[PDB]
């Protein structure tokens, strides 16, 4: 009947044109961030994750 | 109000649409195809065909494309599935025809150059090296060779071997077959239905029915294991369930958040989920663990997934599986099934809200069912979910042959027969 | 004539000296070593100290080293299994006593200084670059990783994570705990046995017993799927048979060439492989087929390895897999094992010939044994294997578990389970 | 008893001092080269495969 993030866990990437690339829906589940140092890595070919997709105007 | 206006065309195309008085519209084409329909010898034609929105159409050149949308301020997004493509247009209430125009010039005529796709494969490195930063990501890529044999084991992402090596040859034959009109809807959402219909049919010439039959997926119960230097131990243990629209895929959604499928409050300790309480009886050290739901057109995958430490893997993913055991011997309480059912309730509601959440709604409803079905509807089959069914979907789980895919370092890891 | 002395000394080391009247000498150092002795923390040490022979040690630096031996036209060689490490040095005969110290202070004092030990990193990228160029090397590593769950699954070249991360720490405890007397045996082909004694009472003062034992191998009945783009499919399915040194893996070894070992004419038909007849029968485009056999201390495997096409790869396995079944239900011509007998006596006698093969030959013997056997006791145990033997151990390999391993286009290859 | 050659089949890597590494003892097992097209490629870290190891003197 619906899609597969209603019953979620498999994951989804996008492209855009002025805006990142995304991975996914629930893969940076969370409370394993309130749980003790859970780093995410500086990377080499970085990106911006809030990408503009909230942005106040 | 105008709830929503649906329409089958002669040639098989899905139209909806919904007109509110809201300043901004969205245009979304949603296309049965993505990774599942391509063979051994096309792998990744359909990550470079998601890459390839702003190349050169014959209506449109790719200057005019890049320039045309942003002179107004719109977007242009495709977003992917294993099983459906869907490309998205936004913009204001009074530019939304010129941006119809561009959407239907990428879809239903492009123009692969030579010297635009050679240029745009380096691309396909860079957008599979962004992704693989989360832990996830490849973990589940894993999970999906080995469960199946074909036909959903496909990735997402190029394999490494054929980066260089798609043709426009190729990605003209995946088009030509894939991107049919009985395969297709167009959904709206600040536009009038007379509108979208003679949108609709200026594609019509070619694609007139279903192009190519996809492989029906064959279960394999492998195992793929991942060793590498990350810092946490990242696990997933599945069974075959059920296919999308069923009654028994109403009985597997409840039981995910009988056990628990995420939180609630921030920096909470996840006090229902009895997932997590009988996993932190026995571990005093950071943790996380999850159950896990995929449905597809034709099957389906249920479990549990852990993030530990490497040490402590073996300890996480025992007790786990333990308590998915107890319920499956009858421990179920009806306080805890009425909470499991707010829960679904309540996430459903909140998950439409938006424009984006919505027009993906109808989206998969067009595909799958050919129609759409009001949310009270899918509110009173989420009632209808007995105890007993929520028992014996923990049973198939249980008795059924599993899949595992693990990644981090693996020296206190089960084996997925011991 | 004198025709071996052979020598256990008080702290368990192996002394076997052969006096030849040659103008060239050789001396080999063996040592149970080598990459079924690291675990998940050290993976990839055994493969850096294999490329580490000409570093700095407490008698002399590496400029010493690399000159002194080219000053006379010596070579010094390192080669490894799983389950051994061997150091040889050879030079003309009055050369030799000079080349014996610089074996003896590599093996007993080496040095891995910080910055020679971050120098040799890279090589070990091109050292592996180098042996994956044959197709052959990557799939008997998945092979082995397929078959154990631990202990022999190691591959003998460091992972590609690890590459950088070798420290000079693991260095010096990888030799401290594998390089001791009781694991050692040290072999002389044209020197005295007096001379070789005296030598060895030069590195007891340290490494008195035994190290560290390894963990037993357990076997794991796994699958491992390698998608590429090379233009034939390599392919391997094997079972668990016997360890060495036993009844059993007399008449393993016998079943091979009655199946088929490889070729004898140049450019030839192979007419006596029975593998190769039944394949050749159905299949009309090139392929190879060949009898596999791995023996070890505690373990060992046998099976069959093709090489095909793409689209003829299910044919090959198949038909190859209904010839072992033939001789597994009694189909079996004393005819055949009397012809398999001498193609397993000859190629014994000629694996010796050469000075490199009868050294190796000693060494191995030195280190699972303890003891030397004539070449004529060899030739009698293989008289003593029957017919009846020979049809038992075809059972015990179509009864088994299985174990898989293929790369190329994989799309018409079959599943394990298949 | 014996040796991992003489049961042929698992491999063996050398290293030398003034000498060329080889892999393995029969991972080139032939009358797959009787059969057509069998094509050693080009490399990029490539080697000498004869390798001084039998030459005449």
């Amino acid at each position: 009947m619906l899609s597969v993030a209603s019953r979620s866990g498999p994951f989804a990437p996008v492209l855009s044109a002025t805006s990142r690339g995304v991975a996914g829906a629930l893969r940076p589940l969370v409370q394993a961030a309130l749980p003790a140092t859970s780093e995410s890595p500086v990377l080499d070919a970085k990106r911006s994750f809030l990408c503009r997709e909230s942005l106040s105007g | 109000p105008q709830d929503l206006e649906f329409t089958r065309l002669p040639n098989g195309l899905v139209i909806a649409s919904l007109e509110n008085y809201a300043p901004a519209s969205r245009i979304g084409l949603f296309i049965k195809a993505g990774s599942r329909y391509e063979d051994s010898n096309n792998l990744g034609t359909s990550h470079l065909l998601r890459l390839a929105s702003s190349l050169t159409t014959k209506g449109a050149s790719s200057f005019k494309i890049t320039r045309g949308i942003e002179a107004v301020g719109g977007k242009l997004s495709v977003t992917s599935t294993r099983e459906s493509m869907a490309y998205t247009v936004e913009c204001l209430r009074d530019d939304i025809e010129i941006l119809m125009e561009f959407l239907l010039n990428v879809t239903a005529a492009p123009e692969f150059r030579r010297w635009e796709v050679a240029a745009l494969q380096s691309q396909l490195r860079i957008d599979k090296a962004v992704a693989f930063q989360n832990p996830q990501a490849q973990v589940l890529e894993n999970l999906h060779a080995a469960a199946y044999r074909n036909a959903l084991a496909n990735s997402l992402y190029c394999p490494d071997y054929r980066i260089g090596k798609v043709t426009p040859d190729q990605l003209h034959y995946y088009v030509q077959n894939h991107f049919t009109s009985a395969r297709m809807a167009l959904i709206g959402l600040g536009v009038s239905h007379p509108v979208l219909k003679q949108v609709a049919e200026r594609f019509l010439n070619m694609r007139g029915g279903l192009g190519l039959s996809g492989a029906k997926a064959k279960y394999r119960g492998g195992e793929i294991r991942d060793q590498n230097g990350d810092s946490l131990v990242h696990a997933a243990l599945v069974a075959e369930s059920a296919a999308t629209g069923s009654a028994e895929a109403n009985a597997f959604s409840v039981l995910q958040h009988v056990l628990g499928a995420g939180p609630h409050v921030k920096r909470g300790s996840n006090a229902t989920s009895s997932l997590y309480q009988a996993v932190a009886k026995g571990v005093h050290q950071p943790f996380d663990v999850s159950a896990f739901n995929a449905s597809y057109s034709d099957s389906g995958l249920f479990g549990i997934y852990t993030i530990s430490q490497a040490a402590s893997a073996g300890d996480v993913i025992k007790s786990a599986y333990d308590q998915v055991k107890a319920i499956a011997q009858g421990n179920l309480s009806n306080t805890d099934v009425q909470a499991a059912k707010n829960k679904l309730k309540a996430g459903y509601l909140m998950s439409v809200e938006s424009s984006e959440g919505f027009l993906d709604e109808v989206g998969s409803q067009a595909l799958v069912a050919g129609s759409y079905m009001q949310p009270s509807t899918v509110l009173q089959q989420i009632d209808s979910v007995a105890d007993a069914d929520v028992i014996n979907a923990a049973k198939k789980f249980v008795s059924g042959r599993k899949s595992m895919a693990a990644s981090g370092n693996l020296g206190h890891t089960p084996f997925v027969d011991e």
